[PDB]
């Protein structure tokens, strides 16, 4: 169990810790969180009191590195660094934690939720979609805009997602427009997953990461993204059984997440009603449906 | 964007354009089968664009042979529209291809964006004029060729005939609009107004009968009045 330590809290900040969170005042004597479950990447972010606008955080897994925060009172955000002095750090863990000034990673044990949701969350290919080779964890905000979105202005702070567009030759072979319109399964499974992802863990774990995004920072064109990599798996007459299997409960588990008055904000009506009610995979999704309709039968 | 009220004359400025109506590319006659069922039976159909400023009309005639062991045929229909749209515009000449494509119907959007992605530079527009263009095939000349075709076949036609020698292209789309909306609305008395007078009759190169100027008053008058009569015995006014 890995900690991520605060060398103060100078700011009063809203701090989450993947799906958790909790309010630190100005000034108050904290110093970081504790009993990091290993094995999954993790995300700590950050929004502050007096400006709610950039909620913002930084994508991380401690087996990478010992990592810590610090408040930056120039750039004015609480900035991630690594600690390259193993004995510096762990003694400063050490001290922390026998004072008692920090949060543990309040986990249930039953609790399978983190691990649903980042099942094929990798670090590695978070750092080629995040791209700031320098350091070994990811910082992401609700305003960066993504490299699709760019192209319709900075490029070395752009979300860097595998551009998905319907109406592109990328998509359509010359000689099957109709066909490649109306099923997509040849863009699906030779161009993206034979071609750029390479299996449908990297495309998944691509899927899981933007809407993650999403969520935790009301990223708009990661949640573009989100619902165009389902589009495509639902648009597709031929998929394999055990994506579409894995597909259900990958979104089971992001519907059952998603706070419930975000929903107006983070869902997109047509994408889902034609998944669910008219796509080729209307009836291969069973517990997403069941989910949806009994939480958001407006959106439906 | 969208073509309605507000841009009317940017269809007769000097930016090549077509008009595509596809309402006549899919016709069926609906009957019985001898166990009472209901069946339909294709008949040949046609593709219509016109260039609006230069009157020039392709008419693609499709033969029902296309539809044969095809499945989802209204929606096939539009595909293969866009298909043969895309295909006459890689015949033309560089010069002669259109810089927007105006679809008549808001469905023919989608299928023409993907057949014509190779040409990135072509508008495809849809627009909110309702316009007459399904009743070309009341053309009788038109209709004529459609219904003898026996393999697809695409045929050229100036459907406004020799009037840009003597009139603007605007006033021609209002003329040729004027006689679409009436044969649609009426083609028996349309067509009775047209043909009226046996003396004025229409040459072996033309659509159209051979009026004077004063006679296109009278008949664009006689068309007013049967469109707004059909108006009132539709609406009761
Ligand atoms: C030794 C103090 C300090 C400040 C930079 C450090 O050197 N290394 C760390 O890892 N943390 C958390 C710290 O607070």
């Amino acid at each position: 169990m890995n900690t991520v330590p605060f060398t103060s809290a100078p700011i009063e900040v809203t701090i989450g810790i993947d799906q958790y969170s909790f309010n630190v005042k100005e000034n108050q004597p904290f110093h970081g969180i504790k009993d990091i479950p290993i094995g999954h990447v993790h995300v700590i972010h950050f929004q502050h009191a007096d400006n709610s606008s950039m909620r913002y955080g930084y994508w991380f897994d401690c087996r990478m590195g010992n990592f810590y925060i610090q408040y930056d009172p120039k750039d004015g955000l609480y900035k991630m660094m690594e600690e390259r002095d193993g004995a510096k750090f762990e003694n400063i863990v050490h001290n922390f934690k026998e004072r008692q000034m920090m949060v543990s990673y309040p986990k249930i044990d039953e609790d399978d939720t983190w691990y649903n949701l980042t099942e094929f969350v990798q670090m590695d290919k978070i750092r080629k979609i995040v791209r700031k080779d320098e350091n070994q964890f990811s910082y992401v905000d609700s305003s960066m805009t993504t490299v699709q979105e760019n192209e319709l202005s900075d490029p070395a702070h752009s979300l860097n997602y595998t551009v998905i567009n319907f109406k592109s030759r990328e998509a359509i072979r010359p000689g099957h427009e109709m066909e490649d319109f109306l099923d997509k399964s040849y863009y699906l499974n030779t161009v993206m997953l034979q071609g750029i992802f390479k299996n449908s863990s990297n495309y998944f774990g691509e899927l899981q990461f933007a809407f993650l995004n999403a969520m935790f920072f009301g990223n708009y064109g990661s949640s573009l993204q989100w619902h165009a990599m389902i589009e495509l798996i639902c648009s597709s007459a031929t998929v394999p059984k055990h994506m579409l299997d894995k597909l259900d409960e990958i979104l089971y588990y992001q519907i059952k997440t998603l706070p419930e008055q975000y929903s107006d904000i983070l869902l997109n009506e047509r994408v889902w009603n034609i998944c669910l009610y008219s796509s080729f995979q209307k009836n291969s999704l069973h517990n997403t449906e069941k989910i949806m309709e009994n939480k958001y039968p407006e959106l439906l | 964007g969208a073509m309605n009220s507000s841009n009317y004359a940017e269809l007769f400025n000097n930016d090549i354009k077509l008009f595509v109506d596809d309402t006549n590319v899919y016709r069926v006659t609906v009957h019985k089968t001898f166990e009472g069922n209901v069946a339909t039976k294709a008949i040949n159909g046609c593709i219509f664009t016109l260039n609006p400023k230069t009157g020039h009309l392709f008419l693609k005639i499709i033969h029902t042979s296309v539809w044969a062991g095809q499945k989802r045929l209204s929606q096939l229909a539009k595909w293969k529209t866009a298909e043969e749209v895309s295909a006459l515009v890689r015949s033309l000449p560089k010069e002669e291809q259109p810089k927007q494509i105006i679809v008549t119907r808001k469905a023919m959007l989608d299928p023409l964006e993907v057949h014509m992605l190779d040409f990135p530079n072509i508008a495809i527009r849809p627009t909110e004029l309702r316009l007459p263009f399904s009743a070309a095939m009341s053309i009788d000349k038109l209709s004529d060729v459609v219904m003898k075709a026996t393999e697809p076949q695409m045929v050229l036609f100036n459907i406004y005939d020799d009037w840009l020698d003597r009139i603007s292209s605007y006033t021609a789309f209002s003329r040729l609009t004027l006689l679409l909306r009436a044969l649609k609305t009426n083609e028996e008395s349309a067509k009775m107004i047209l043909l009226s007078d046996p003396t004025i009759t229409i040459k072996s190169y033309h659509l159209w009968p051979s009026f004077t100027d004063e006679q296109w008053i009278t008949i664009e008058s006689q068309m007013r009045d049967l469109i707004l009569t059909e108006y009132g015995r539709k609406y009761n006014v």
